[PDB]
């Protein structure tokens, strides 16, 4: 079945709008529904904070205390991770699942206790829960995988040619190696002018730009193959081209009624919205995560086209057995696509 | 990286080989079916090899003296289509086994050195003709005499001009084969051998044991060791190739 | 779906859109690695898209001898220990030896008919002038916004320039017999094996265009379906109406026979800039003998005429070709008045004594007899040897008649005044006889042979005693020791 590292159950305690919340998710595309201002963002914020997020890592809560609802004294977060298939590290120590406990008090340090199958504490260090999260290939650190309502709105909105390139590069962690290894203009140039073998550092640095250019070809190619395979659900064709000279993401598309592919910014709202949703899906492909979330993909796409976006999401994500999606959307939309097919766990 | 065993080390006798070519080129409209007196400046095959630009006592690679690591040594060589043309005159198909095996091994050593390999003709018709003279069981048992286990750099070279040998040597080196390849992947993985592992992947992919397609746990092993970001340049290649050998059907 | 067009199954569409995506990212090492990793493995035949042919046609024309830096700034690791131009050429010559077999016993007929469509779409873009449209709809490809590959513009985009498919032919032909490495290398690994592919493909599109054009059509109009033929536009690039004195001097450009062309030699200039310059960081290693140089440059000059007696052979006996305006008889006495004029007799033998005797039939025992008829007009006639090439008795009777006609023995008493030209002339008329004899021995698989034998004995002895009376220190160019060992 699906390899280990998917969330079984989530239990809350006196959160922003939930007093005692309990949800159960599946090992695949997992919709949950509601309406505006129903605490839908609360569960995503909790699931981000419960693993690696900090007090000011969301730009919505100023600290680790405003999360507690006014009048309440403390808060508690507890998650369950499956360990049955590949990825069940030292399963004999705990069992077939891993339980973490994040308790935040009104005053004092926050305990990060880690529990076993039967719920007894086995560790409390942040490093232990962090290595557990990063083993199951969880992208907790990343600020894209568990996109917020406004963070995801920053991508799926009015963009230009040299803006989607920035979003894709930042999301794919390709604006980290082009800065951690771009200060060579002073470490190899200005760090040698003292006599006009200490050049061993420049030797390693030249055998490290290969690492970046051989991980920007095989990572920006996997996000381009899954953009031509997602334009085939509207009977379209096309691709997307990276321009390093301009740092641009010009996307070229060709419709059934069209004879020659034109630029995306020449069509109506629907095709542009579909293309940007396809790019949003393509961004996640190269980076091998295990849990992906999203919130409010209905920022500007109409419901008539939001249905098409839903069908796209369902075909692209449901079949994967190694990416547990936790998409959040208010309206119930299990009435158009093949939600009855095994691989969807719509929850309210 | 820059050193590929260079069978031909000295310079070539460009004046005596030129004379031999002129006599031979008038021996194709007089024979071609019946079997020589065009050449007696090279009475034995060793003399011919010396004429090519090889040194004395030359048929084996041992790597004690960094044998497949000799540098350029920019010596001129004769065209390969003529070196292989002059070489087949010394077959003696119905003769002693030792001379036939000597011819086979000299042919093999002449095949996979950087000088000949980098300046071969795309017509590529003579080498296959020399190949059909032997069966692949005797061309791979009494094969190229490079070592088997650690030496996967000339294995990829062999399976780059004789591709149909891909499943011929993979059942000789790995003599249950599916679990033997992963066993010999850890030994090149828990040894920090990130250069002889790249040519291990390029060699055995495509056979009956390690096919293409989205299906191999190698991409997992080449994902935990990437955290240095400055670790090695032959480890960001090994994962870009393996990401391409999965999207192939 | 005009003609030969084959639609894409979804299992080929994936590899079609993946190779173009890879090539769009300026990553050609993995594009090439896609094809090689699955070549001789299974019965799948991963065909190259038709626009990943015009890429391998442009990756081929950039060798390290003049672009070493660019071939290193692309893939500075060099995993395969080979360049981008020596693997592109090794694929185009590997997917071509598959096309001209059409072996359905291992592959599937669908792949073998799709590959032909790719190749014909590629070679239908080369339209020579004188002085992008992807037919599929499943995918968007490269070459729609990409023009140049690593500086080198393109092959289809350059050969279509006015007066360029004629300059590159003269480029690869004139620099064939060269001594300077910057020039000889521009036509030994860049343009010599590339014209051998273009000619071998233009001559396979013709093999198809004849059948799947109009069966049962008038002869007067069948000759009109050979003026728009692919082999007609190819030979239409020759921008002159003097094929009796222009096609005989375009094939033999850098050869030195007795060149009487009072017109200035054709201006020959490189195709891509920097071609006639070797680079500092590359030193040649292959030593090419001047005999080896003039053995692979006459196996191409003959291969270029061998595709002119295949277009002209199809012209019916009644009419003549319209678009080239050439005759199958004005170019047998044109490639015979210059072939019989060669000075270097080691080039003459290299031309006539061909390594592909069976395929290069049907026109070699036409120039061979056509040349022997051009020499005997000075040595002192009607030659009917090719018409007797099937029955050996008539060919014999003719050759004994010839030797009795004193055309193989030497001339009159003038011996030492003009020996240097007379010996060459009388020996150049022996190769043609030898070539015809070899063809007869190959096309036929009694006492007349013995009569030819003794007649040639007396003729050779006559030349021998004449040379002895010439107060000469060496032997004359005898004939016999070749015929004796040929017959047995």
């Amino acid at each position: 079945e699906s390899p280990s590292g998917y969330i079984k159950k989530v239990i809350l305690r006196n959160f922003m709008c939930h007093e005692h919340f309990e949800l159960e998710l599946g090992s695949r595309l997992n919709f949950i529904v509601g309406n505006n201002g129903s605490g839908k963002s609360a569960i995503l914020t909790a699931i981000t904070i419960g693993l690696g997020a900090k007090a000011s890592e969301t730009n919505r809560g100023s600290s680790l205390k405003d999360l507690i609802r006014e009048g309440c004294y403390s808060a508690k977060i507890i998650l369950h991770l499956d360990n049955s298939k590949y990825g069940a590290y030292q399963q004999g120590i705990f069992g077939n699942e891993i339980i973490v406990e994040r308790i935040i008090k009104r005053d004092g340090p926050a305990s990060f206790s880690l529990r076993s199958e039967n719920g007894k504490e086995i560790s409390n260090k942040k490093k232990d829960i962090q290595t557990v999260v990063d083993y199951f290939s969880v992208p907790v650190s990343n600020p894209m995988c568990f996109l917020s309502q406004d963070a995801a709105r920053s991508f799926l909105t009015a963009s230009t040619s040299q803006d989607k390139y920035s979003h894709f590069m930042k999301g794919t962690l390709l604006q980290e190696i082009t800065e951690n290894l771009l200060y060579a203009s002073a470490i190899h140039d200005s760090a040698q002018e003292n006599m006009a073998a200490l050049n061993r550092l420049h030797n390693s640095l030249k055998a490290r730009d290969q690492n970046y250019k051989n991980a920007e070809k095989g990572t920006c190619f996997d996000a381009d193959m899954d953009f031509r395979a997602s334009l085939k659900v509207r009977k379209f064709s096309g691709n997307l081209s990276f321009i390093k000279d301009t740092k641009s993401l010009e996307i070229y598309i060709l419709t059934t009624n069209d004879e020659k592919a034109r630029n995306v910014d020449t069509l109506s709202g629907g095709e542009k919205s579909f293309s940007q949703m396809a790019l949003l899906l393509a961004t996640w492909k190269p980076m091998r995560s295990r849990i992906i979330a999203l919130d409010q993909f209905d920022v500007f796409m109409d419901q008539v086209n939001r249905k098409i976006g839903t069908t796209l999401i369902v075909k692209k994500l449901k079949d994967i057995a190694r990416t547990q999606t936790i998409i959040i959307t208010p309206q119930d939309i299990g009435k158009i696509a093949d939600i009855d097919s095994s691989g969807v766990s719509i929850h309210r | 990286k820059y050193k590929d065993w260079h069978f031909i080390s000295k310079n070539c006798h460009y004046e005596q080989l030129m004379d031999l070519e002129m006599k031979d080129t008038a021996y194709s409209f007089l024979f071609g079916s019946s079997r020589e007196f065009v050449h007696l400046k090279c009475p034995s095959i060793t003399n011919l090899l010396v004429l090519f630009g090889v040194n004395q006592e030359k048929l084996k690679i041992n790597y004690e003296k960094k044998e497949n690591s000799r540098y350029d040594n920019l010596c001129t060589i004769f065209p390969v289509n003529k070196m292989l043309k002059f070489l087949m005159y010394f077959y003696s198909d119905d003769d002693n086994d030792d001379v036939r095996e000597f011819f086979l091994k000299a042919f093999i050593c002449l095949i996979l050195d950087r000088k000949v390999f980098n300046a071969m003709e795309s017509d590529h018709r003579l080498c296959f003709k020399v190949l059909e003279l032997f069966n692949e069981a005797h061309f791979i048992n009494s094969y190229f005499e490079i070592v088997d286990k650690n030496d996967f750099f000339l294995h990829y070279r062999l399976l780059q001009i004789f591709p149909h040998l891909q499943s011929a040597l993979l059942r000789r080196r790995f003599s249950t084969i599916q679990q033997n390849i992963i066993k010999e992947f850890n030994e090149f993985f828990d040894c920090k051998n990130y250069k002889n592992l790249l040519y291990f992947i390029l060699t055995m992919y495509g056979s009956k044991f390690i096919p293409f397609g989205p299906k191999e746990y190698f991409k997992d092993c080449i994902l935990d060791i990437s955290n240095e970001t400055t670790n090695d340049v032959e480890i960001s290649i090994l994962k870009g190739i393996l990401n391409l050998f999965s999207k192939i059907r | 779906g005009a003609h030969y067009f084959v639609e894409l199954t979804e299992k080929h569409l994936l590899a079609f859109e993946m190779l173009n995506s890879m090539c769009l990212l300026e990553n050609y090492d993995h594009v090439l690695l896609f094809l090689e990793c699955q070549f001789g493995k299974s019965h799948n035949l991963a065909v190259i898209p038709f626009d990943i042919i015009l890429v391998l046609f442009t990756l081929s024309t950039l060798s390290e001898y003049y672009k070493e830096p660019i071939l290193r700034a692309n893939d500075p690791y060099n995993t395969s220990r080979e360049t981008l131009s020596r693997r592109a050429l090794k694929l185009l010559q590997k997917y071509l030896a598959i096309l001209k077999e059409f072996d359905s016993e291992q592959y599937n007929l669908y792949d073998l008919e799709l590959l032909r469509c790719q190749f014909f779409l590629a070679i239908d873009t080369l339209t020579p002038k004188k002085q992008f449209k992807n037919p599929y709809r499943s995918y968007i490809s490269c070459l729609e916004q990409r023009n140049t590959i690593l500086g080198n513009r393109l092959l289809n985009l350059k050969l279509n320039e006015p007066g360029e498919f004629i300059n590159m032919i003269l480029w690869t032909l004139s620099n064939s017999l060269q001594e300077s490495t910057p020039l000889f290398l521009s036509s030994h690994e860049i343009w010599m094996p590339l014209l051998e592919i273009l000619i071998d493909l233009f001559s396979c599109r013709q093999d198809y265009f004849i059948q799947h054009e109009a069966q049962n059509v008038s002869k007067s109009l069948f000759v009109q379906r050979l003026s728009e033929s692919p082999l007609a536009v190819f030979f239409e690039s020759l921008n002159t109406r003097n094929f009796a004195n222009r096609f005989s001097e375009y094939v033999f450009l850098n050869c030195d026979y007795k060149l009487p062309s009072d017109n200035y030699a054709t201006p020959v200039h490189p195709v891509y800039n920097g071609e006639n310059t070797i680079v500092d960081t590359y030193i040649p290693t292959i030593k090419c003998s001047p005999l080896y140089k003039s053995q692979k440059s006459l196996a191409l000059r003959r291969k270029l005429i061998g595709s002119c007696f295949k277009l002209l052979l199809r012209v019916p006996d009644g009419h003549r070709l319209i678009t080239p305006r050439i005759v199958a008889d004005d170019v047998i006495q044109g490639i015979s008045r210059t072939l019989a004029s060669f000075n270097d007799i080691l080039q003459f033998k290299k031309f006539f004594m061909t390594e592909n005797l069976s395929q290069e039939s049907y026109f070699i025992p036409l120039l061979a007899e056509g040349t022997l008829s051009e020499i005997l007009k000075d040595t002192q006639v009607i030659l009917t040897l090719v018409e007797n090439l099937s029955d050996g008795v008539s060919f014999c009777n003719e050759v004994i008649g010839l030797v009795k006609s004193k055309c193989f023995a030497f001339t009159e008493q003038c011996s030492q005044a003009s020996y240097e030209e007379a010996v060459l002339n009388i020996e150049k008329c022996d190769v043609c006889l030898l070539v015809l004899l070899r063809y007869l021995l190959h096309l036929i698989g009694a006492k007349e042979q013995l009569e030819m034998l003794h007649a040639i004995e007396k003729n050779d002895s006559g030349r021998r005693q004449w040379a002895k009376a010439l107060n000469l220190g060496n032997d004359p160019p005898l004939l016999y020791p070749i015929v004796s060992q040929m017959f047995g």
